[PDB]
């Protein structure tokens, strides 16, 4: 069906910022199904951010602590993750997955069409 | 002098449409905000007053006006409710609700019918010289896939702020008969996938097979098969009725069944117009 | 003191009449009840009318305010009362207003279905105060402004009919003379049923079947005439189910039920006629 | 010297008996309950009887007024109580009056349906006070004045039958000696079902089918006789499915159910007769 | 201090409204709870009857009335009149009317010949067995005249049990305070199969019996066309059955008989073909 | 500064039943246990204090902090049974309550009767943001099943849990960094028991679709056609039989597709019969 | 069913009169009966009928305790005892049987009307 | 089924008697049994029967704690222990089986009546 | 179903105008009729229509008691009495008939629109 | 069609401990179905312990009084009964049965596939 492509990652100092972008191309009907995930070497793929069920709401992982923000720009079919006050713990490969179905926005198994990933490295 | 009330409505779910009663169920949150008389709050910070504690504040003199859902059918099921009291006088009332709402629903184009799901909010006792709605904001559910849903929401929520002038209570007091009304509307299309594949398509294959009776050799064969098709259309009509919603008029599907009866009655008149 | 009865002025707003239950002889009414009288004059904040809502209504009653309970005589169970308000005027006037939704019973004759006419009534009476203490001075009825009735199950015919009568109770005459009579408001809404889905989907196809039932005699052999009469018999039974599956539950027969019996009779007559030719 | 039991005089007004649920053996009753007793004398404003309604009744109980709880023994779940009122006399007299709607249970045998007779009962007993503390002195029953029973599901036969008995409980016989007996009021309404709908729509058409089922023997060949008997078999199944969709849910067979089995029996007998001629 | 011994009596007026798919049933009855509280002063130093809303006034004033929960109740039971009988010597007798929807494991695979165990489980909501224990349980059930008119047939007397329930989520919260006293009441009943015998098994039997009579037809054209008519009848009977029979996630004796009816016709059809071509 | 109150939650799931396909709801009966540490207090005998039902309200009026925890995906007010408070001298507060509620979630029944569902519970404080109240942990205890044969649903795996933060855009304008709420998510995965639909729907429909092709073995055209219309009537009678049992849905299931296949097979067989005579 | 009124006549103000209605025909209860009145150049107005519940009787707002409706179900009769008569009560009193509808106060819901009994109250 | 009473006779006021009823035939429970009495020229009135729930017994308003209904389900028998007998209790005591209906107190719902046992209370 | 507006024109601020709408065709009630306005480069906004319940009329938030909707059901006509006119009220006033619909204020639910009547408020 | 086998029984002094073990083999889905029972000479078979309906709960007979603990090893299809503070009243043959049906885990009638039993003798 659809194809996902992440960008915006890189090397940043602690306290710094980055803006990740995900481009969706295919039979995608909404930017709502898209969700951000992360995977540090030797660690499981964990949830980062996705849309909430009701309008005005966004679901963030407990580690985000107000630092990251999920955006959309519906038209050009793209989502964005504005990452601020970056800590070395945030070092991982950030993935953009499209919710295939199920009924759990947080579970990585209900996702699919995952991109190649964008590496974010937070240093000294 | 009138109190400006700012309202925010969150629509979590629109479901349980009752075609005959012209009603639908709505789950959501209502947020009402106004600036009242300044207060003293613990530690001079905003104060959260929940559920049963609010009743204590009202008895003690806090003004919390009753806002009525004009098109609600019976008292709505109010879940959690709370106040947020600011020392500057600002008041935020928020509550969870579930109610059965009525509106004019035309199902004559079923299963291809479009509906407008409305919510009308108005103060129960305070006219617009005392209480007026300054604005309305509506937030609706973010849908992943509508394929699995009965209704297909079309566009953003439409909102209105109007003044309702009553001719009764015009004599009660002059220029005191107008009330502030909020109107929120959700447009939706019915998902016709079940009725296309299970009703229109098989009925089409039956109405198509009904004309195949003419290919028969004798009159005895042509007639006895036409009564069998008649029994099938009655069988399909009683299949349809068992699923179809209860209505005081005919739908597209009902008209197709009458067309099926018409096609057989026409074919029967044609077979008779050959023998005698 | 003033020992005269309190004149109560009533207004009823009928928003909806729906959910008719034929077997229970009930219907649902959504609307507003407005009751007005003149009590003892009072001092209200700023000498302006005072609005008292919902739970505060109780606090005023506990403190001595007289708010009589008016009963819907023909209500089936406690009506779902929404918001309620009181308007306390300094001149003594009291205006009570409340939203209501209730199941109301009345004598409903559906023998002429789908061409049946109904009178939807609301009966109001003070629960405890006789007409020496509380009497209804007048009743005003306001009904909904309809755009198109085509889309509606019922078609309202004429204006609302109202009455103010006195009910004399014999079980009460065992206490004090002239204290057993109660003031009663009667409100009546006349409506005719929408025969759309019933003419096109029940009388018309049934007519086409009863008409086609007599066309079995034009068949050549006795074997053909008989086997087709049993097929029509099966169709009238299949149609009798179709009606039963949709039509309302009743302890008597309707116009449609009589047509089905006529359909059974017509086939049984036709069958007796086919036999009265062969053997 | 021991204080005498309080004599309570009860009046029951039965507005409606409806919503019979055959399988649950329940029926809905809408009415009014009137209870009267002489309490302790009190001061009333102007020495006139005082009216206390709904939520104000509680305020009097908290303050020490004795209002005993009277339980409907055969009620299924809490009855929907409408308005309630206390009439307090200065001489001690108390009159309790409340509107009720409840689902009542009783032994209901529907084996003779649609020609079944029922006894609709109401059983009233104090919830906590034995007959040494509270006894029912009398019971009066007032029922609805019917114009035409033709439009009604049930036909009331005779006047209401009443009883005043004592119920001795073996559990709580040990709790105290001679303190285990309770006063009980029983009210009974006898009714016969209106069989008009079932006579014309179930017995008559089924009769015309069972009559037409024997006409298959007048067919010339074995091939014709048999194929028509299976068509009649399909009709009896179609009629059985038509009846099931209307008839009430029961753990036994009714007169109508026996007629359907007779219809199956008649066809199976006719089929055995056709086979006992050819082979 | 020793746990409070609570004596319980349950009166079962009615067991009805079985919901096969939800595995629930409705129970109407009374609950009598008796224990000895603290000695108190009552008017005239005689037993005191406290009813319905007055109970709440006594609790606010310090009277201990523990909440006893029906473990297998589905939603809050409809509690009718409630009463407390207070004695100067500390004794308390709580009596209340209840109507509740109770859940239980119900296997309807043998329907209409299925047997059921209707249970009521009672347990204090907050007080463990070191604080509150059930000393005994008595059960009083309805005296039946004729069971012919009843859907269910009660078999034997009520079975009762008093057990202790140990909760693991309560360990590492407090030591030896994780056990709760539980009353179990069981009513055994057998379904009245009279309606299903005469209206389902018997007519279906007459149809499955008449289904084999097709072989007595002379030609192949007659034998086949009649087998399709019987097929339509079994579907007709299956839709007659479905409209009455309870909703279940498995097959009953009646459902198996319908599948047997489909099997018998499909077998008969394979037999007709295995003669002509 | 001013650390939020850590609330520890335990959810006991006694029953998942009453699935409503068209409303996309299901009924859950269980218990909710919430614990947090408050200010130390004097309790009788310096042992924990049990306050239950209507007495909780008396403690709240007198100043006790009992936050309202809302079931986000509940449909109407849940039927709350008994509820208690265990107040410890050490300051701890434990709130236990029995509940029954109708919960909504996205439910796809397109693969019915072979459909899999995820039954979720979402809990969130009604008024307190995560700067005031945050969920520290969630524990889920589910029913111990003996035999699933007698059950409509078959629970697969352990309960899945999550603790997230919900940022609300309508609250950004209200106060800085006060627009985020702590949320517990609980998920139960289940597979439908297809035994009734296999033996009573797929199998008899199969025997009918198999018997539908047997018409070609009839000698004449008059016999082949009249029997094809009889099979057509049978597929309509079977479609009416399935409809009276199958759940109400806005789409077609595996069973619905099989009925359309049954209509297609007969219409194809009818076209084949005509393509031989004339 | 045929209805027949009697008992009317000339009476002085403050006086009394007892009207009687005899029902002859297809009638199963006297409950269906109801008294009405019609003064020259005025509409036919409701006077008295039986109440829905036992022990109750419905009277028009002008009756003001003065008139009483009684019945003799054995003789198929209803009686209207009129006391404290005012000149305003001068009319032809009719006895009708409730044909149907669902409003006991509505003349439209009554038929099989009798010839009427003239009541004349003087001054 | 057949019912047979015994235990009646002549007793002085304040005295005691123990009535016994034996059933023989189509009877699976003694619950269906009920005691009734009939004084010359007076209606057959209810005396005692089993209550609907276990532990309960229904007594007529005149019993006033003096009579007690007991049963021996093994011997298919019911007994009426009558104490503090008054001359008002003089009647023929009958034992009937609840033939149906849905009213324990109505003699109409009772059948298979015995011959009766005469109870005579003197002064 | 044809609609025709009239009564527009040039008025000074504070002035008055009475707009009239003539309906002709498939109309049985003037209730379906509503007034709307459209200023150049601005959307068509609701002005006034009949309320759902008797005695009520729905007005836009800008009306502020200045305009009044009246009807003449005999001549199938609606009138908009506009008083205390401000330059902000300058627009083309339209009269539409509710083609059924379930939102009185939404122009989408209206058909059979008239040509419009220009009202120009000066300073 | 399962086979149940008890072990761990024997002779112990009053105050002593024992650890009974039950091995299940066959058409067994879960160990939740398994329950411990006891039968003293000339006395009826009485319930000892079984799993409760809700997670974390275990049903114990009123004589257990905290002394016995039921444990399970679902992987090995084993249930264990740790018996402590043994009194001579506990002397019986301990049986391990499987819940065959009904809806009462306390009733032995609802149990089948009983093992041969393990004799425990407590000496005063």
């Amino acid at each position: 069906q659809v194809q996902l492509q992440e960008s915006g990652g890189g090397l940043v100092q602690a306290g710094g910022s980055l803006r990740l972008s995900c481009a969706a191309s295919g039979r995608i009907f909404s930017t709502n199904v898209m969700g951000w995930f992360r995977q540090a070497p030797g660690k499981e793929r964990e949830f980062v951010a996705t849309v909430g069920r009701i309008g005005g709401s966004t679901v963030y992982a407990d580690f985000v602590k107000g630092r990251f923000t999920l955006s959309r720009d519906n038209a050009k079919n793209m989502v964005y993750l504005q990452m601020n006050s970056l800590k070395p713990e945030d070092t991982a490969v950030y993935y953009c997955g499209a919710r295939i179905g199920g009924s759990d926005r947080l579970a990585p198994e209900n996702y699919g069409y995952w991109g190649q990933g964008t590496q974010v490295t937070v240093s000294s | 002098r009138p109190v400006d009330v700012s309202v925010s409505i969150f629509i979590n779910k629109i479901y349980g449409v009752n075609t005959l009663e012209q009603t639908y169920k709505v789950d959501g949150y209502i947020v009402a905000q106004w600036t009242g008389k300044p207060r003293k709050t613990p530690g001079d910070k905003p104060l959260i007053v929940e559920n049963t504690q609010i009743e204590r504040w009202i008895n003690n003199g806090l003004w919390v006006p009753a806002l009525e859902f004009i098109n609600v059918v019976g008292s709505p099921d109010t879940g959690n409710k709370r106040l947020m009291l600011f020392p500057d006088g600002r008041v935020i009332y928020n509550a969870r609700f579930l109610g059965s709402f009525s509106n004019d629903m035309d199902f004559r184009l079923f299963p291809f019918d479009r509906q407008q799901f409305v919510l009308e909010l108005e103060p129960f006792s305070y006219n617009n010289q005392q209480l007026r709605f300054s604005d309305i904001q509506v937030y609706t559910e973010n849908i992943d896939n509508e394929e699995i849903d009965e209704w297909w929401i079309r566009g953003k929520a439409s909102t209105h702020i109007s003044d309702i002038r009553y001719d009764h209570l015009s004599s009660v007091q002059p220029n005191q008969n107008e009330f502030s009304r909020i109107t929120v509307r959700i447009d939706a299309v019915r998902n016709p996938s079940y009725y296309l594949w299970s009703f229109i398509l098989p009925l089409g294959l039956i109405i198509a097979a009904s004309w195949s009776v003419f290919w028969l050799e004798s009159f005895s064969e042509r007639l006895q098969t036409s009564f069998t098709c008649m029994l099938t259309v009655v069988a399909y009509a009683f299949y349809t009725s068992n699923i179809l919603p209860r209505l005081p008029y005919t739908t597209v599907i009902d008209q197709m069944i009458i067309a099926g009866y018409g096609s057989i009655f026409a074919a029967i008149l044609l077979i008779i117009f050959a023998h005698h």
